[PDB]
């Protein structure tokens, strides 16, 4: 019953195994076209390269507000997946975001792990849709939410970066309405893990990965953390992503975008 | 290739899908789909640019979301020309469409102007 | 059991047709000012709020269309002189086609572009448009860019783009003008375009917007406090 | 009859098509073990990545002596093959070295294209087997032969690099005995191309690629070039290698050796 969850060479075991949300009920697979006239085969790194890559470790304090990442933006730093994504013009993938966050029996609190498809955040300056590339793709280091909306006033040097608000979730929706996304709740009373299988959701059959970002992960502490009686307490959160059933197409020369 | 009979050489013609920089030198242009074309045996190549696109239909406007690609032609080897033979050759390039080309949504044109 | 769930279906939820724009077009003596002899309107749904906030429950969608043109008119003088019944030319322009520049160009010959002649006073115009997308579905909320700035660029403006936009010009414009020549009496017109989706299939639900809109983005500036005052334990 | 030689996406056509030497009579394939108990599949870049990569262009003058490369040493600069070779601990490949060298009807001369397995060259200093890494792997720029053996005398700064002699071929054999290797002769009278298919020849079933170099290519001008009556004449030589039927195994972190 203890999940010996093994994909590729790495292995995710557990101390508690409860559930595994498959988003929208569809397990990922390749392109299934029965009306396909060309039978030539694309470049698929699927023989041993479905591995669990591990992002940075963030520290969930008592007054921390949230974190957010993008996909496949977070995987461009490490792995051989980060190299295939640059040489190939277009490709698709599916993910298994696994978020572990351990605590003792005396801690409390509860995270909420979402997976928003097409996660468009909001800028800060009054210039509309005015956001640079390097500030809109922070990479595996992620970004953090805020309490109040503080727009920027520096006009000669505009910041050109996001300022999401946590209870607005950045987009503009409320947070209580944000459970229609495929989600999971890391309630530190009962469980300490959260795995979400993400299929390929996009309008096209296959689309570019340098410019477009399909899924967006957002971790919100729904209840604030509390240890026994102290006012300083920090537990770590670690995120783990595995690209399942990837395929690529159309080689070209390498592209290195600037990240200032 | 419409040079003389004695002129030889090899030409590398290459195609590259969008997303990267346009290829400048031969070192980074041999990676994409390319055809090494000889000038000695025949005098004509045929390069079928495939259909690699995320969208089903591209547009007929100058757009950056649906960019076609790039075409470049480099010297594989230098042209070798004997003496008593003109050094300046010439080249003509054509274009066609295969039997799977298709269009839709008729509209106006911009290659005319009625000066009234 | 024994409850008709037919009123809440998707094809019944989009059954009403809400306005998307109001276009001024005037018929006066040609002045040195910004002449409203012909007017243009970028085709988009994110101009009003009730149709925009309704479509944005859903990330992807595909649907046909049925537009409807309702045209009114006025005078500008009290006992203004009488005038004959007027004819309007609504004209569709796909992206890339030549844009009109004066009242009467070579481009109003409608030789390729579909155009609708609407005599004033009759029943409203009512035309259908099929699914004109180029992907497999329309994409609300595009996340990425259109261009990616490379390291090998000369300056910043070459690799510069705009966040959350697929194409600069989606679906072209309408170009409404009045066919009759101008008069010393001027008649102000206001065309209202309605829009009723048909054959609707949607995908991937998402929660609705709950702070007021601001521009064609997904951002916000004002009224960041939607929930009212209410006690905790009061019924 | 004109070879429309197509592997992957690239295409090698010709003006003359004569022969194509398959070295030792064996076309390359994968590992063929019928007594294999594990059925798990390695990482094979074989779906679209059998491409023709093109090396540098060398200029064959009137008094030029020779050129030599190594494999898979020459492919570490370019391609996505150059990235898989670093992340994977061990892998095998097969090659098709295609050497084109055009000339008019009034030029003469004849090259000779060899493919020596386990091509151990000779050092120059009297310290035996005393050669640095960066000087023993020059990369795609290759190395050149020499006329006479001139050993180095600088002892505080030893050069630690090769000095092969052309008619000794570097190894110690004569040149007239060097036709027992799989070879080809670019006789500029008749043909202007040379394609050699190379199988995987090594003692192990699969071996590392960073440290070991299986094949060695050596181009010797067997007859000196001559144009009409001049004393300065330069025609170019261009080499083209395609990795066929490659496979890799055992990912690890990336290794960047120093090349001074």
């Amino acid at each position: 019953r203890v999940l010996q969850l093994t994909i590729g060479n790495s292995t995710i075991t557990t101390q508690e195994a409860a559930n595994s949300v498959v988003a929208y009920g569809r397990w990922p697979e390749f392109i299934r076209d029965d009306e396909a006239n060309p039978v030539d085969q694309p470049t698929e790194p699927d023989v041993a390269t479905c591995r669990f890559y591990t992002l940075d470790t963030v520290m969930w304090g008592k007054e921390s507000k949230g974190w957010w990442w993008k996909l496949p933006d977070a995987l461009r730093d490490m792995g051989l997946f980060g190299q295939n994504m640059y040489y190939h013009y277009l490709g698709r993938s599916g993910y298994t975001v696994h978020v572990q966050c351990n605590a003792s029996k005396f801690h409390q609190g509860a995270l909420g792990v979402f997976a928003i498809p097409e996660y468009c955040l909001a800028g800060d300056s009054d210039k509309q849709r005015y956001t640079s590339y390097a500030n809109a793709n922070p990479g595996e280091k992620g970004g953090k939410f805020y309490s109040q909306f503080n727009r920027d006033t520096a006009v000669t040097s505009p910041k050109r970066e996001f300022c999401p608000v946590d209870y607005l979730l950045g987009c503009g929706v409320l947070l209580g309405n944000a459970f229609v996304y495929p989600h999971q709740i890391i309630n530190l009373r009962t469980n300490n893990s959260a795995t979400i299988v993400l299929p390929y959701v996009n309008a096209m059959a296959i689309d570019s990965m340098v410019k477009h970002n399909n899924w967006g992960i957002a971790i919100l502490p729904l209840s604030p953390l509390d240890f026994a009686q102290e006012s300083s307490v920090e537990i770590p959160i670690t995120v783990t992503i595995a690209p399942m059933c990837s395929e690529f197409n159309g080689l070209r020369n390498v592209t290195a975008p600037k990240f200032q | 290739f419409c040079g003389s009979m004695m002129a030889t050489g090899k030409i590398l013609v290459a195609y590259a899908p969008p997303g990267a920089q346009p290829p400048t030198s031969r070192k980074e242009a041999m990676l994409g789909t390319h055809v090494i074309w000889d000038l000695g045996l025949q005098s004509s190549c045929t390069m079928v640019v495939p259909w690699i696109s995320n969208v089903t239909y591209r547009q007929t406007t100058q757009d950056s979301f649906t960019e076609g690609g790039y075409i470049s032609m480099f010297y594989q080897t230098r042209i070798v020309v004997p003496l008593s033979t003109p050094k300046s050759m010439s080249m003509l390039g054509f274009v066609s469409a295969c039997n799977d080309f298709s269009v839709r949504l008729l509209r106006d044109t911009t290659h005319i102007s009625q000066s009234a | 059991q024994r409850r008709s769930r037919s009123e809440s279906t998707i094809e019944s939820f989009f059954a009403r047709g809400a306005c998307v724009a109001i276009i001024e077009v005037d018929n006066e003596e040609p002045t040195t000012r910004a002449q409203k002899l012909f007017a243009m309107w970028r085709i988009t749904y994110k101009d009003t709020v009730q149709l925009r906030r309704k479509l944005e429950f859903f990330t992807y969608s595909r649907f046909d269309m049925e537009l409807t043109f309702v045209v009114t008119a006025n005078f500008t003088n009290t006992n203004n002189g009488h005038a004959l019944n007027q004819v309007y030319q609504i004209m569709y322009i796909p992206p890339g086609a030549p844009t009109p520049k004066s009242w009467d160009d070579y481009t109003w010959q409608t030789s390729s572009n579909p155009s609708i002649f609407y005599t004033y006073g009759a029943a409203p115009a009512r035309i259908s448009v099929p699914y004109v997308g180029l992907a497999n579905a329309y994409s609300h909320f595009y996340d990425g860019f259109a261009k990616v700035p490379l390291k090998t660029d000369a300056n910043d403006q070459i690799g510069d783009s705009l966040y959350s936009a697929m194409t600069v010009d989606d679906f072209g414009v309408l170009a409404i003008r009045v066919v009759n020549d101008h008069n010393p009496t001027k008649v102000t017109s206001k065309v209202r375009i309605y829009m009723k989706p048909k054959h609707v299939r949607v995908w991937c639900p998402r929660p609705p917007r709950a702070v007021p809109y601001y521009g064609p983005g997904v951002d916000y500036k004002d009224n960041l406090n939607p929930l009212s005052e209410k006690g905790l334990t009061t019924y």
